[PDB]
């Protein structure tokens, strides 16, 4: 999924 | 520090310490004003602020959460158009709680879609909600909002910028946070029923200048059972400790 | 009723009739039909930062009409514009939402 | 009426 | 006329997958309900809220498409009294396009009349796809909300917010659609069980006015077949993409 | 063969028979005689947003029909409607409207 190290900002 | 009911020699009682008042949006309360903008959806506002002003009561956490969440899929609701309040945070106990400020905004409702499991961070709700009106003549012995219901006579957002009292509207329109009860002065009797001094401050989901700034001041007893208006009808109390 | 919405309709009172014709000034730059005046027998109103009335007017051969504006809170004058545009809808759409 | 009601002596 | 034989292959075939609980609605695509009111014209719906779906879910353009270029522009299908969604998505494909839900309005059970350059509006499918009985809770996941078709029972009009519990119709006489599924934790009317059921989350052309936002709730399980009422035999789905 | 339509013929339940009683109090629309109730013969049916459940009936001298009438969804009050009604046809000829 998108947790920790996947998502952008 | 030790502030009210104290047994000093003989005779006790039960967490009934006052049986006056003082408003709590100042001893630790409310969470900033909001604009309905072509769209009558107050449920959110209400339920949601709620959920949010019960963050920066219960925990010093300041929530400032969204309402186009709400406002953009709750799919027990009937849209910008329709909601209630007696089930409006029953679908943040099965959503995960609704998605958040500063990441997402309120936008209208030009005919939109949801955005719900998009985000990382959600706050949400554990406990239930329902305020009698016997938990509504101490009120605010929770230290913290509710979510009764308001009925305008229409004669109601004429930026009074004061009080209001009267015979209300006809059914229960619009949906009114609870920002606390005030007491300014006691009845200052009548032949029957004198002028009332006492208060009760109300947030509200119009606008953001209106009235006491956001706010609306009404007319309670000594209690809060003897009003009009129909407040005390739909109470809802969502706690998430 | 609903917190957001309304109940059933009520009768057609002359001062939807004053919406109504400021609702008609704005409906002709952009309708095709190059508009006027028309007649108000019908209405439903809603709580929202305004008043959110609907203005059942007749028009055409056989068909009726529907129209959304809202009194705007008391700010400056309540000077409605609109909020929704659904031409030459009958009288049978249950007082419909645009 | 019982919210506090020290009735009696 | 092409099927599921190169086409869930990028999706779903060259990948497996998972879930136990996913709706196309709560996930940024799907569009308005609407309705059909007397006119025998319950696949229109359908059609157009499919292509709606499908571009909302591609390039998440957002469109209202329109019933009433459909229902008197049928040059295969039937119109005011029945007709067929399997070739009203490809009358479609013959046209170039369909007219924006407010570019050609609706009216109801009425004798109108049907125009196609009334629009610009280029609303158009390159081809669709036929989908089986069997695939239906990965039809709706991967490939979009598929254009279903239900029965109708005089239990079924009876909306409520909750699942399906009761019987079905005595022929499968509508045309609905299917944007999800999911699980839901629940007792037992008489025990402390851990029952778990599972539901399927469909679409209505019935008033936005029923309980769950036009969307009715009924009986299926991670089989996808233990439908109660045959809801996937007719299913098929556009292909805009 | 179809998804969502009409469907081929039927003998009878009296609960359509409910429906066909309420022919009276749905006319004075252009029924021009003076069949105070008409009465009933066959039975067909169509599901659309409401049972729109339809049938036909008889008159004075001896003319049928073929009617377009409306229950309602699970709404507002007990209405029954006429949407199109039509007269001077045969028993054999049977129930249409598009
Ligand atoms: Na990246
Ligand atoms: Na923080
Ligand atoms: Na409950
Ligand atoms: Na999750
Ligand atoms: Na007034
Ligand atoms: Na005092
Ligand atoms: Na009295
Ligand atoms: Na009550
Ligand atoms: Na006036
Ligand atoms: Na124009
Ligand atoms: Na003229
Ligand atoms: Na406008
Ligand atoms: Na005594
Ligand atoms: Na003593
Ligand atoms: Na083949
Ligand atoms: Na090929
Ligand atoms: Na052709
Ligand atoms: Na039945
Ligand atoms: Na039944
Ligand atoms: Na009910
Ligand atoms: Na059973
Ligand atoms: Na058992
Ligand atoms: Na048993
Ligand atoms: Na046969
Ligand atoms: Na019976
Ligand atoms: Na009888
Ligand atoms: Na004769
Ligand atoms: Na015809």
């Amino acid at each position: 999924k998108e947790i920790v190290n996947p998502l952008t900002k | 520090q030790m502030n009210y009911e104290e047994v000093i020699k003989k005779y006790k009682g039960n967490e009934n310490f006052d049986h006056a008042a003082y408003d709590w949006r100042l001893h630790s309360g409310v969470t900033p004003v909001k604009d309905q903008k072509n769209c009558g959806s107050c449920w959110a506002f209400s339920s949601i602020g709620s959920v949010e002003s019960q963050y920066a009561i219960r925990k010093n956490k300041l929530i400032t959460l969204s309402e186009q969440e709400l406002v953009d899929c709750s799919f027990k609701n009937y849209g910008c158009n329709g909601g209630l309040i007696n089930n409006a945070f029953e679908d943040m106990i099965e959503l995960g709680g609704i998605c958040t400020d500063d990441d997402y905004p309120y936008v209208s409702d030009a005919p939109n879609l949801c955005n719900i499991d998009r985000c990382t961070e959600k706050y949400g709700i554990k406990n239930y909600l329902s305020v009698p009106d016997n938990k509504l003549k101490e009120a605010l012995r929770f230290l913290g909002p509710i979510s009764i219901s308001v009925a305008v006579s229409d004669d109601f957002a004429f930026y009074k910028e004061g009080i209001f009292d009267g015979e209300c509207g006809d059914q229960l329109n619009h949906a009114v946070m609870l920002v606390g009860f005030g007491m300014k002065e006691i009845v200052n009797p009548l032949t029957k029923k004198g002028e009332k001094h006492y208060y009760y401050i109300i947030k509200n989901s119009w606008g953001q200048q209106w009235g006491e700034r956001g706010f609306i001041n009404i007319e309670t007893d000594e209690s809060g059972l003897m009003r009009k208006c129909g407040l005390g009808t739909d109470a809802f109390i969502p706690l998430i400790e | 009723m609903i917190p957001g919405g309304l109940s059933e309709a009520k009768p057609a009172t002359p001062e939807i009739q004053e919406i109504v014709d400021k609702v008609k000034p704005q409906l002709e730059e952009k309708t095709n039909e190059t508009y006027g005046k028309l007649e108000a027998v019908q209405y439903k109103t809603q709580v929202v930062a305004g008043t959110n009335y609907y203005i059942k007017v007749r028009a055409g051969d056989n068909k009726y009409m529907h129209l959304r504006v809202f009194k705007s809170l008391p700010g400056q004058n309540e000077d409605l514009v609109l909020t929704g545009y659904q031409v030459d809808k009958n009288k049978d759409d249950e007082l419909t939402g645009f | 009426v019982n919210p506090l009601t020290k009735k009696g002596e």
